[PDB]
């Protein structure tokens, strides 16, 4: 649990595997049952469910971030790479569920014939 | 040949009713906002095109849902407070006569009693100054409080503020809220202009009769809006184009004493007036109400003949928060006498002053059993306020009557904010659709 | 934006699913368990609809193919007129009479299949 | 074979979970959940279910619930503190009968009024049992040295509503549905249900009120037939008709005793004054322990003496037959009724006392006044069940006794939550099948 | 209805999983906190029950598959009378005790068959 923080990206992808307490009690649970749903909806939406590592169908706008991929997995930690692309996380996000959604519409064309 | 196809996420809602909660702008406050989640700095609203929807201003869950919060909230607010109980006894009571108006005497009283101190076993004899609407007399003469076989009052916590705040009211995830954006809407039927939020505008909770305070404007016409305009049993809202600046003052330079009538227990008395005796006033401009009454008369002529005469009146038997302009200017509540205001009659500078009055036991939400009393303000009181609409009742004239009579109304508060939800529904939103296709299930 | 493609056809709002659907989980006083009881409520109802497409084999899809034919006495509508001139708020109030028969054949489908694969 | 993953199996197990309901008054029916209008029920077949009527959860949570709601109805009535004060009484008189000499007491004294300054001289009739004498003579509320009474608020209806228990998801009832069944052990016809029946809390002591009557037979249940510590429930094939009346005319005084508060005193009766009673029939009640007497016979041989003996010993609540007719507590004598001994038209008449100031659910601390009833009151109530208790008769006795016990109200809703039980569904299984994933 | 093939054997219970598995999603005062505590708790049991599903890849599945043999040493019936003449109730009675294990293989196997 959080043991590659200090490690580089690509070593780091290897291994991604009432009363006053009863009242903060029920926060609490509610709270991690909202996160847990928030982040498998999201996952959910790109077509990414079930996995780990997930290939997408969205190329890399080189306005984003200009290194190259020697420097980014060996030379950075997640932390690091967080800081850079926080401003464009919304808008790849966006990117991600229209090209599901095309992805989905292309498969009913398919099927049709 | 064609099969059901499943769809997630479809623009397809229906009519609902849920809890809405509270969003207030980032604190002894009776509505507590700061409990209320933050309001986002810029409001997400989409304009809903080719799409028309179905108001109706006079069966909406909202204004249930803002008089249950605002009583609830009124309630709370009253409970760590003082309880007078050993304010019940036998007063003995003297007119005041000192720098008073011909206009204000008779309505103070100087009453003397015995009060029970922090030690049980001992007493004081202590004054205070009562006004005449709070104190009955029994058999100088004897008196006692308006309340003491009625009910207990509850001294009101001097530190908690009655000035209104904008309220944002936010529905949950999977509800949306509807919102007419027509200009010609009298609030019921096809709005043929209608947006999406998350949130509704900053809605003050303002308490008052026969008139509209700090509200929100029409922005076209004069607006006339009634549920069954032929049935005169029906309240008529009348809602400005501009609005009417209107000024109150309480002269008096009040002064406050504190009574220990317990352990950790304080009561608050008023001392003596510094200086002279006043009545307590309002004034309006006679030449902006005469614009506005004829503007509402004009537009009253829609409903009811190309020729009809028009004359108002003022109101006629209830309780003084009915027949009367009832507000309150920070603390202090007011029960003014709007009858030169609605005295006029129509066919086809200077300045009006309304003389009010001061309550200090004040019954709210037409209840019975639960009083409070105000302790006074210190000083000279002034509060400046927007006239923004009206509140009218039409008398039956029957046997051939080509008259028609309108006279103030008011005193159930849930009409007060009809006025400012009259534009919003709450809507919940059915993400699933099935809909015939070629495709088939390999 | 949200609801955004509200007025328009069947076909043109078939592209914005992904909009509406993001917009459904997260999009002591008195005003304190205003709150709570709404976030349970939420939860429970984008659960329950997770849950009826899941039992349908739709699981995790945004658009999903069926093997329920269309029984012609639902709607004898062609499909030039259902998704060129119609919108998804106009087209529900037609079918909303026959919409638990679909569920259930569809739920009993569902099942079939799974039943004769797993064989 | 290979593992093979089902979800949707029908398996479950012995759980433990709050039930919530499905239904001016005491128990606020109105607040619990609306009922479903059309009663959901599976038969289940091919299967036996063991089932315990001594060891139910729903029974705690029934008197749980039950002292809850009684405790909330009284939280904004009248707190009755000035009450306890000095009384001069004296004794009641002019057409008062033989047998009602001293029961009630005319008592006068200062109370407190509207205005803090001065106090009224008011008087109130009262009940013997409400009142110790101090050293006319002088007297004071029985109360006045343990707790402090509240005046049951007069609006409210001390009348039972049936209340039916719910489960929540995942949780299921089942019920047992043999005819023959006696609370404890295996029960071949079993269904599933969503709620109970309707459940009326009736609170009364060695006889069971306007309960369920035994579809064939009289039903005798117990946790230890040969142990004396545990008390019979009887169960009546048939139920029977009791008539209580308080034959009195009163009247309802009210007294501000504060800035919004009433205390309401009795005034005077408007006529004559005479005993309340209860009156049962005499061939059915007869009949009625012929019944009891064979079924208890297969449990004590069939040659033993059976007699049936008054109670013996304990409060007022104990030993006598206490309930509530229509707002007024009744306590009455049933030595007329368990006095009888079996070898191997006209009515029976149960004299009754009444009371008002109240110790419920056998609390310390906590009192209740009730306000005088205007008028005559009369009920009628069936009879439809028994709480009884043996002696220990030992050094060779062929004769048994039965007597009327009771005092836990636990007992009462025993006898109603008998043929139920909570389980919890167990919805995934794993079995082996002849298939194998590709 | 509910619970309808409690007493049919394990092969009739096959055919009605739905209707058992749609009714484990639905259905300050006294009856306050003990309908949101009963709700909180249910929505936790099913996605408990859902990611132990999803562990064994079979998420989505009312009946799956699974390549983890059945050792000859939790219960030796044959596959004749176990889905013809035994039913639920009395088959998780005999592997309760071995159950727990399973889990723990069922998941093994399915992340080398995603290795493989
Ligand atoms: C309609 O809106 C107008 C404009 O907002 C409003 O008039 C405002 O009333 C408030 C409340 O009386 C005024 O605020 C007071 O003004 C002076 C100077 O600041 C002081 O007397 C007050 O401060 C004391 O009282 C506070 C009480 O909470 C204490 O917190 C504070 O520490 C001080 O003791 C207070 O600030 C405000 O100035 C006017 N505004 C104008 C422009 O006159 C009017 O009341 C509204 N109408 C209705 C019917 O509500
Ligand atoms: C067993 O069940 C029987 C049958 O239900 C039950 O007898 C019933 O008792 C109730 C309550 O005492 C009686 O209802 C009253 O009857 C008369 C006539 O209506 C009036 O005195 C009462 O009305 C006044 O009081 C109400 C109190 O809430 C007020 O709401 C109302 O406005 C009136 O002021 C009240 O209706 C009922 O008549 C009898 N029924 C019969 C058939 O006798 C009995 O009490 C139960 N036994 C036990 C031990 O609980
Ligand atoms: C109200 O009455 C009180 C007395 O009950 C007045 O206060 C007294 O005023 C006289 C005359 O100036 C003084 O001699 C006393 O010392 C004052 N105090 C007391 C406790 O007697 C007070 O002036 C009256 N107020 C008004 C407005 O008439
Ligand atoms: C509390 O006292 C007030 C004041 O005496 C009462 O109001 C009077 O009620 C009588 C009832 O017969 C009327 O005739 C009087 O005209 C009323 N006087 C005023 C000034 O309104 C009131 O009724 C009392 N309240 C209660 C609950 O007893
Ligand atoms: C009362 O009405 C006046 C006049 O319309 C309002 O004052 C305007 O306030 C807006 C918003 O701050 C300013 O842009 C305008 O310039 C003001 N007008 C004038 C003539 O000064 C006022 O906001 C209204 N509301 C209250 C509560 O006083
Ligand atoms: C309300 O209007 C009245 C009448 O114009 C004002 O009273 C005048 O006040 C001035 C000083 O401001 C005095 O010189 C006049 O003698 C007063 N006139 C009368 C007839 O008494 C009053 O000040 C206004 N009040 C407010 C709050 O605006
Ligand atoms: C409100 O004020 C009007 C005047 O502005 C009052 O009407 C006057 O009442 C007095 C007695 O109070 C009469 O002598 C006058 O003749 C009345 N004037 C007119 C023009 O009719 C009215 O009574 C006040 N309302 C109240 C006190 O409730
Ligand atoms: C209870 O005692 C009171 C007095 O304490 C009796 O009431 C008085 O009866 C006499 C004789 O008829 C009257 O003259 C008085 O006017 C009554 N009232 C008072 C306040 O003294 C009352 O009759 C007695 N009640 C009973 C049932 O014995
Ligand atoms: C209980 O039974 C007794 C005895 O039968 C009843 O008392 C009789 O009442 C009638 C009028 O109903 C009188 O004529 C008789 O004289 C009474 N008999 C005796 C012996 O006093 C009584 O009414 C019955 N009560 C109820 C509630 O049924
Ligand atoms: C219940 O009633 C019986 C009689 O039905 C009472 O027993 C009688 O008590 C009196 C004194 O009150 C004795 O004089 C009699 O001899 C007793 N009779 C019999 C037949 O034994 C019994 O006391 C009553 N129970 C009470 C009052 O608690
Ligand atoms: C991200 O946006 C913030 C806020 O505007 C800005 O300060 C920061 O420099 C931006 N970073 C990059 C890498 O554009
Ligand atoms: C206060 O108490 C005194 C002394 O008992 C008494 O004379 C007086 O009347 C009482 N009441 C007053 C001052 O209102
Ligand atoms: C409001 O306007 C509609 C037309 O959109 C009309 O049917 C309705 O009667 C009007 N309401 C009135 C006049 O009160
Ligand atoms: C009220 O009296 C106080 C105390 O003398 C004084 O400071 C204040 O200025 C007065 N207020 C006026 C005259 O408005
Ligand atoms: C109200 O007072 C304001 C100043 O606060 C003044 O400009 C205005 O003319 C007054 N209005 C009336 C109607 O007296
Ligand atoms: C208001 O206007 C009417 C209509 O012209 C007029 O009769 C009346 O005198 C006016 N009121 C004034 C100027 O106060
Ligand atoms: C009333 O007269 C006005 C004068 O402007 C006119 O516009 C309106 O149409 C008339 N109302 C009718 C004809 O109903
Ligand atoms: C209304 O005016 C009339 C006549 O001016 C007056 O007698 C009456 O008291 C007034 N009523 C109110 C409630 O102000
Ligand atoms: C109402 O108006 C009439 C006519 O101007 C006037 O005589 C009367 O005094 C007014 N009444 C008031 C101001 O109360
Ligand atoms: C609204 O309808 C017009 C006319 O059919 C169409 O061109 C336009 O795209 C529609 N707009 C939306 C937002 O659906
Ligand atoms: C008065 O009451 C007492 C106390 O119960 C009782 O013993 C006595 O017999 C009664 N005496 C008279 C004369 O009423
Ligand atoms: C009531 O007060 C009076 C007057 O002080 C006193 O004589 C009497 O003993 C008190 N107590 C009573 C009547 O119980
Ligand atoms: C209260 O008084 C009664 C009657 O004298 C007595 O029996 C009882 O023990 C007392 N209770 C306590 C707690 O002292
Ligand atoms: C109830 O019957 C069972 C057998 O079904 C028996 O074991 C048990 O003792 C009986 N209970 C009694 C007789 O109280
Ligand atoms: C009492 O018994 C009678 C006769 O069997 C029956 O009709 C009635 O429903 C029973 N229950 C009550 C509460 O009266
Ligand atoms: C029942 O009671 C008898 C007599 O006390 C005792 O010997 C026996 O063990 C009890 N039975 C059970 C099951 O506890
Ligand atoms: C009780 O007495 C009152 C008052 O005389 C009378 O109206 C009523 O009928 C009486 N009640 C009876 C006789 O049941
Ligand atoms: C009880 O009263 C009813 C009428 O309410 C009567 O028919 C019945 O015979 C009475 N029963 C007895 C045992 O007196
Ligand atoms: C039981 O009856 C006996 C004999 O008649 C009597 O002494 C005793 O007081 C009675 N007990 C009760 C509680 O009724
Ligand atoms: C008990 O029964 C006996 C025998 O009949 C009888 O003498 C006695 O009076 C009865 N006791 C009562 C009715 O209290």
């Amino acid at each position: 649990f959080l043991g590659a923080a200090g490690s580089t990206m690509g070593a780091a992808s290897m291994t991604l595997t009432l009363t006053v307490w009863g009242i903060k009690q029920l926060q609490a649970r509610v709270l991690a049952v909202e996160r847990y749903l928030r982040d498998q909806q999201l996952l959910g939406i790109w077509g990414c469910s079930g996995k780990l590592i997930c290939c997408t169908n969205v190329p890399w706008n080189s306005s984003w971030s200009n290194r190259n991929l020697s420097e980014i997995w060996d030379n950075m930690t997640w932390l690091q790479w967080d800081k850079e692309i926080s401003n464009y996380t919304q808008i790849i996000y966006g990117l991600l569920e229209e090209s599901q959604n095309q992805q989905e519409k292309n498969e009913q064309d398919l099927l049709a014939l | 040949n064609l099969w059901v196809t499943v769809y997630y996420g479809v623009p397809v809602w229906k009519d609902a009713e849920t809890t809405l909660f509270c969003a207030s702008d980032a604190k002894h406050n009776v509505w507590a906002t700061h409990a209320c989640v933050p309001t986002d700095p810029n409001p997400q609203e989409i304009h809903l095109e080719n799409v028309t929807e179905e108001f109706n201003m006079w069966k909406n869950n909202m204004v249930e849902q803002m008089h249950t919060d605002i009583i609830s909230l009124w309630d709370q607010s009253l409970k760590p407070c003082v309880k007078l109980t050993p304010l019940c006894v036998t007063l003995q009571c003297t007119n005041v006569t000192n720098n008073i108006t011909d206009d204000m005497r008779g309505e103070l009283k100087n009453c003397s009693f015995n009060m029970t101190t922090e030690l049980r076993d001992k007493k004081q004899k202590v004054y205070s100054l009562f006004y005449r609407l709070d104190v009955v007399q029994i058999n100088n003469k004897e008196y006692r409080l308006i309340n003491c076989n009625t009910s207990a009052i509850t001294q009101a916590c001097p530190k908690v503020s009655f000035e209104p705040i904008p309220i944002h009211y936010c529905a949950p995830a999977g509800f949306a809220i509807l919102k007419c954006k027509d200009k010609k809407f009298n609030g019921t039927g096809p709005c043929p202009s209608v947006s999406t939020v998350q949130c509704t505008h900053g809605i003050k909770p303002v308490v008052s009769t026969q008139l509209l305070l700090n509200g929100s404007l029409a922005e076209e016409e004069v607006m006339i809006r009634s549920e069954n305009i032929t049935n005169n049993a029906k309240n008529i809202l009348v809602q400005f184009n501009t609005p009417v600046q209107i000024n109150c003052t309480r002269p008096n330079n009040n002064t406050r004493k504190s009574i220990r009538i317990g352990p950790g227990q304080a009561f608050y008395a008023t001392g003596d007036i510094i200086g002279d005796i006043r009545q307590a006033h309002c004034n309006v401009s006679k030449a902006t109400w005469n614009e506005t009454l004829g503007k509402v008369v004009k537009q009253l002529r829609k409903h009811f003949g190309n020729n009809t005469i028009i004359r108002f009146a003022n109101s006629s038997g209830g309780d003084l928060e009915v027949t009367t302009h009832s507000f309150n200017c920070g603390g202090e509540f007011f029960y003014c006498n709007t009858s030169g205001l609605f005295n006029s009659t129509w066919i086809s500078n200077d300045s009006i002053t309304l003389p009010c009055r001061i309550k200090q036991i004040i019954n709210m939400w037409q209840r019975i059993g639960q009083a409070m009393y105000a302790p006074p303000i210190q000083g000279v009181i002034r509060c400046v306020s927007n006239i923004t609409g009206l509140i009218l009742t039409r008398d039956g004239g029957s046997t051939n009557s080509t008259t028609e009579t309108f006279r103030p109304g008011g005193g159930d508060m849930r009409d007060n904010w009809r006025s400012e939800l009259y534009k919003y529904k709450v809507v919940k939103i059915e993400p699933l659709g099935v809909a015939p296709t070629r495709c088939k299930r390999r």
